[PDB]
């Protein structure tokens, strides 16, 4: 039964207990951005 | 130049070829207006400090 509507889904839906895992990669540590940062000494190109 | 010209019209394809591939570089130095002796440097350009930090 759809919690939103309350009507049953057309066809039957498989379900059950499954084992899942939260992997290493976390958005919190992989997200980033900058405006004006440091620049390489040699060439004034932005650091990476 | 004027020598390799006569040298290039030689009937044999080989000699003609080497003459071409020689007068090539020669003509380069002609049209460019550069002296080949510069290829042997007396003064070594040093790169600026911030370029070699």
């Amino acid at each position: 039964y759809d919690g939103r509507t309350g009507e049953p889904f057309e066809g039957p839906i498989v379900v059950g207990q499954m084992f899942i895992m939260k992997l290493y990669h976390m958005v919190e540590d992989k997200m980033h951005a900058r405006s004006t940062g440091p620049y390489s000494l040699i060439t004034q190109q932005p650091l990476g | 130049e004027r020598e390799l010209l006569e040298e290039m019209k030689h009937p044999s394809r080989a000699r003609r070829a080497k003459a071409r591939k020689r007068l090539e570089v020669v003509r380069a130095f002609l049209d460019s207006g550069n002296r080949p002796e510069w290829m042997i440097l007396e003064a070594v350009p040093v790169l600026p400090p911030d370029l070699r930090p």
